[PDB]
DNA sequence: ATGTACAAAAGCTTGACAAAACCTAT
DNA sequence: ATAGGTTTTGTCAAGCTTTTGTACAT
């Protein structure tokens, strides 16, 4: 019905699936599946989604299959929504690009184009940075993962429309080499029918102004992940780049935007709508 | 309005300079169809990139113009990379030396490897040597390939710096030479064609 | 109708010494108290305690049985209304976003039953009442079909002898067939969805050549079934299933097919052979 | 994914003893190994072995049957033949994989012209020649429609006055309409695809209420058009376009619609006049 | 009749073991 | 394709915690 993720007992499962309670605790120990929510006391609480899942595995085991592969073949097919983030990173860390690409496609179909970016692409990138920061992975491992995820995002960017009309130039301030933030901004713009020209990262301001003038660009959008590149810029440095200038990212703030002469934007969603309305 | 062969280079650049991504994409697909995958890289992708640098150098275009063109052409190459198969087995790690931010050279090397059935893992540019060695060890990588466009990042490296990265270490690009490769403890490779076959023949001969 | 603390004790079986603890531990039931303190259990609680007693005997625990029965609270019911309104004003972006919220909360199967199905039924009724035209319905139906096809592709497709899924000739409603194929795939069955309106000789020929284990037909209208002769479905495949609003047990027997009431027990039925 | 050597023996027909021998003298298949050395075959390998069993039964040796499958770099023109063959054997997984390959080579618009369209035409001709049945066409058409709808949803949907896209009443070929809608979306036009077979009064009423700027009709058959009276399409929307195999300039003039030859010039036509 | 206490029933974790299936090799 | 070594898997046991049915005292 309405709630797949619910609560059951280990006794109810033993009378619904046929598998004894002793087995259910062993498969959770050797494989991790199923992993039901636990009571404050310490007792299990299986969900309805897990109940129908185990009933399917019992068919394969009776048709000629081992529990080690019967579960693995199901975990790949009907994977948990939150296990995709963990799964994708693990696949990347072992150098399995094929497996990683496959897992991403599953996420794309579930969350949708915008959805997969917020709930899969973004959380993985954040965790990768933290994992590196904790010393769990090296720079080379991060590079592999970042290059892969960038390629997926670029694919979505190219799949979006590119309408005619005065372009919007999207890049990052000089000294800023994180480009994925800029790509996200460009993508959300294209999805709303704005001809966002993604330039790549690290663009000198005089050259950016010259290009905006020559192409008659309606706006310039800058993504700042680090704060130091912004602090290095003088007051009003962004004022005359284009008729409208926007600044966002983790490294950007409302106070800093006002000093540089740019409009601060909190979220990517409101950015496309802010182009239609006057400043 | 089909344009002539040598006019595709000129036309693609002009399309990019006017911000016509749609037109540029369409022109590239025509080139890919005419010359095939490897051919379109050599006759279209490479000449345009070289001219873009020269045009910037002469002051005909600014940095922002170059950025747009370079990002576009990188996206097309990454497409072909993903199009190629990725076989199982011990991977080959492909990147650039620390300080080297030109990555398109590395991508080309990784592409030609994949086309020959080699599981080339493209890491991206600018990878620290200790981390590279650690990754190569953990994944049991058969080889490491480095693309050097500038010479200064190589000159900054000490003697033998590349020797123990992986069982085999290859170095190439405009910034790399035979003399410099010997000093760093890497094997020099003149062209991308010979690189995939070099993985079958041991050392010298 | 309200009952005493001893009246419910006989209508359920549980003693009154337990009903007072369930109130002082879990919070159910919560009967009205007289000025003295006497407990008056409502009629909605008597039928509820009779349900838990059946669950507790099945092998459940009071803490879980009561919590499980608290699934009476209906899902975000404004999503059905909202999705339709979004579609009717031509806001595909807004509709897509609303559907994604429904999918994450109730999950894949859940969003079909509580969101996809109710909207489709209301759309037909709204058209029937003259509140919307055919063009409005078309937009909504095409959208919801696209979403379902997306989930279909998201499910895995296992190797082995395929199960062919379609609708009888003359039947153009295809969403019923898609739902059947989706539930099959979710259970590891290689359900090949053909689309609607497949001629019977061609269907039989395909089933034979692909060595299909079964054929599944969705019938929304009854007239396409009534147009078929007796035994028409008998030799299509080793097993033949028929369901939908237009199908019934009596009609299925005549055509030589097995009647299936719900999509849930369809996948379980294909595994183990059913009797006459 | 992950399978057992016992499952393969019951799915492919080849005994477990053979599967370990081909891994020893060819290297294929080379499945992921369990920590204890047990084999875990993937689904891609399962369908692969099922194909090799066909060639061995058709007259081929295992040494060449594997080598021809390993080094099968399919030509650009072999994709159309390959895709249809994959569909005809019921291999949706293989078909989907082949399509993504083509999407990456020709691009979004390219894959439709050189892969999606030629396969659909050949399917109709093959059916017409009696080489395939209706059921086989249905499978292929439903698959390709699903891929196109996926691309449609991946394109942007901008705000502003929508463009309604459908087919005339009696016309059940809808893929033509989807193509038109897709090309419009790729040019930043908010094309609302309605589906096929839409009554004219209802279409006019919807266009009016949503303030639609234009209506686009795809006609594959000519008979649905011939059944319409003169000027039937005139007042549907401020602009009305008509294209497809079943449509022509003479017939468009009679119905009061603008004839469009190619899908490429359709998006551009919506601005200049 | 409100409320606390007590004993039984059921769970959970660490640990181990015998059989079934499997891998490698001559 | 016969044979031996090895990994995987269903089952159970001891020690002990959480939970629930009954009851005990006011
Ligand atoms: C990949 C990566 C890199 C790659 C960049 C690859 C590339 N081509 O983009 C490389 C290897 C180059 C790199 C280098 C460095 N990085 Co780095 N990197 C990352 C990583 C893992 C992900 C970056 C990313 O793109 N994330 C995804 C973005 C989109 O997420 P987000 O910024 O939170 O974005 C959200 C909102 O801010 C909004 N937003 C973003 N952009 C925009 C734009 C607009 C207009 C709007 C409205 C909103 C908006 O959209 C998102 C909505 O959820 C992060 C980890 C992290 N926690 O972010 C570290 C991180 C950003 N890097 C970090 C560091 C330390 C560095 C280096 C200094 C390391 C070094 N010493 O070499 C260098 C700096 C190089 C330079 N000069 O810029 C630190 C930053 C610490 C700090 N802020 O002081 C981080 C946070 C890692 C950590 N320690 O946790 N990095
Ligand atoms: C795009 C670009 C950039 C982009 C890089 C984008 C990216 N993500 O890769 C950015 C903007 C970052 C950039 C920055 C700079 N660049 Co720059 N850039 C270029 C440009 C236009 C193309 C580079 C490219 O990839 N070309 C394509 C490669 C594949 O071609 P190729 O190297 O000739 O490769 C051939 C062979 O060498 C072989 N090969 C290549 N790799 C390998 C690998 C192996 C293993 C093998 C066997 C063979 C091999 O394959 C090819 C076969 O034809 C070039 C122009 C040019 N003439 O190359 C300038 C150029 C390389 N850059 C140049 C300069 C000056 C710079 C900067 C110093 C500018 C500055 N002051 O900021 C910085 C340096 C940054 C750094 N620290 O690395 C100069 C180099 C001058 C010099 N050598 O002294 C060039 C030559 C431009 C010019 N003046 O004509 N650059
Ligand atoms: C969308 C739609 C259409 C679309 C179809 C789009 C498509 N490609 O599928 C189009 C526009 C083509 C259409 C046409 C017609 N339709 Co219509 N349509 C609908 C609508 C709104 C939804 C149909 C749908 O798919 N619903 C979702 C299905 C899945 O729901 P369900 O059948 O109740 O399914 C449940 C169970 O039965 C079970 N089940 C379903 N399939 C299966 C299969 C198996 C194996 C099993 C075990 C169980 C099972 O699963 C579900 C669990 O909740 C319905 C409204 C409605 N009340 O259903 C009208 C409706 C079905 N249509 C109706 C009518 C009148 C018609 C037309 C005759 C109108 C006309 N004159 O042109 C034509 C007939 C065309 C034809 N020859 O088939 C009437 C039917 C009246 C009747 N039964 O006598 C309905 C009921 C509308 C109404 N008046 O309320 N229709
Ligand atoms: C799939 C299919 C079906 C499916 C439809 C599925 C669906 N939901 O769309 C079904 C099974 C329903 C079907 C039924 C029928 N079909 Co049929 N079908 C086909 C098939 C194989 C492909 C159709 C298709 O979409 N092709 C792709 C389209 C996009 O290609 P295209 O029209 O050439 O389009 C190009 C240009 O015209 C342009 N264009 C198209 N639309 C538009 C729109 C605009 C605005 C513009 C500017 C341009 C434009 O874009 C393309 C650029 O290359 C064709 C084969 C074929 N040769 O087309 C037969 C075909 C169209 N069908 C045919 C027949 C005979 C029928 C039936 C009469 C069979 C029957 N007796 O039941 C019925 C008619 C049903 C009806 N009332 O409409 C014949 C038509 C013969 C004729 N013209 O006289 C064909 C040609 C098969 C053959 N014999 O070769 N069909
Ligand atoms: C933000 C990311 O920057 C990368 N990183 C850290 N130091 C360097 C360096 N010297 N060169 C290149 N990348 C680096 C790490 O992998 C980290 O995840
Ligand atoms: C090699 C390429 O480097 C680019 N380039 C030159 N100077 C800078 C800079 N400060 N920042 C970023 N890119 C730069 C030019 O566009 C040239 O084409
Ligand atoms: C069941 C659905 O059929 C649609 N419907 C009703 N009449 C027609 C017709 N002539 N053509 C197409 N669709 C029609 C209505 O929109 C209804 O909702
Ligand atoms: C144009 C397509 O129409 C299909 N086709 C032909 N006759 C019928 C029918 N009676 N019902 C459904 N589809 C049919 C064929 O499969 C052909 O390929």
């Amino acid at each position: 019905h309405m709630t797949s993720s619910g609560v059951y007992t280990i006794a109810e499962v033993e009378a619904m699936t046929g598998l004894s309670a002793e087995v259910l605790r062993q498969w959770e120990r050797r494989y991790g599946f199923p992993k039901p929510r636990r009571t404050p006391g310490g007792h299990r609480l299986y969900s309805a989604e897990d109940v129908e899942a185990l009933k399917t595995i019992k068919r394969w085991l009776e048709e000629g299959a081992t529990p080690k592969a019967a579960i693995r073949r199901y975990l790949a097919q009907e994977v948990r929504p939150e296990d995709l983030g963990t799964g994708l990173l693990e696949a990347l860390l072992r150098g399995d690009l094929a497996g990683a690409e496959a897992l991403f496609r599953r996420g794309l179909r579930f969350w949708g184009p915008e959805g997969v970016l917020e709930h899969l692409l973004l959380p993985v990138l954040r965790e990768v940075g933290e994992a590196w920061h904790r010393g769990e992975i090296g720079v080379a491992e991060e590079h592999l993962a970042s290059t892969f995820l960038r390629a997926r995002l670029q694919e979505l960017l190219d799949l979006a429309g590119f309408p005619p009309g005065p372009p919007v130039l999207v890049t990052t301030p000089p000294g800023e080499r994180h480009e994925i933030g800029a790509m996200l901004a460009a993508y959300h713009l294209r999805r709303k029918g704005v001809p966002a020209l993604y330039l790549g990262p690290d663009t000198p301001l005089p050259d950016l102004r010259a290009l905006a003038r020559r192409l008659g660009a309606g706006a310039v959008v800058l993504s700042a992940v680090l704060s130091e590149p912004l602090r290095a810029l003088p007051d009003g440095a962004l004022k005359d780049l284009a008729p409208r200038v926007f600044l966002g990212g983790q490294g950007a703030g409302p106070e800093e935007a006002r000093r540089l002469g740019a409009e601060y934007m909190e979220d990517l969603k409101g950015l496309a709508e802010a182009l239609w309305l006057p400043r | 309005q089909e344009v002539r062969p040598e006019d595709l280079g000129t036309g693609l650049l002009e399309a990019l300079l006017r911000g016509d991504l749609a037109g540029a994409e369409a022109l590239f697909r025509r080139g890919l169809r005419f010359w095939g995958p490897e051919g379109v890289l050599e006759h279209l992708l490479l000449p345009v990139l070289r001219e873009v640098g020269e045009a910037w150098h002469r002051g005909e275009i600014g940095v922002a113009e170059e950025h747009l063109a370079s990002t576009f052409l990188r996206a097309r190459l990454q497409e072909l990379l993903d199009l190629a198969g990725f076989p199982p087995g011990p991977p080959v790690l492909v990147t650039t030396p620390p300080g080297e931010r030109h990555e398109i050279g590395a991508m080309l090397a990784a592409y030609h490897l994949r086309r020959k059935g080699v599981p080339a893992l493209y890491l991206g540019p600018d990878t620290p040597l200790p981390d590279l060695r650690a990754l190569a060890r953990r994944l049991g990588a058969g080889a490491v390939v480095l693309s050097a466009v500038l010479s200064e990042p190589l000159r900054a490296l000490p003697d033998g710096a590349l020797k123990d990265l992986a069982p085999r270490v290859f170095l190439g690009g405009q910034g790399a030479g035979p003399e410099e490769a010997r000093r760093l403890g890497a094997e020099y490779m003149e062209d991308l064609k010979g690189l995939a076959e070099a993985l079958w023949l041991p050392r010298g001969p």
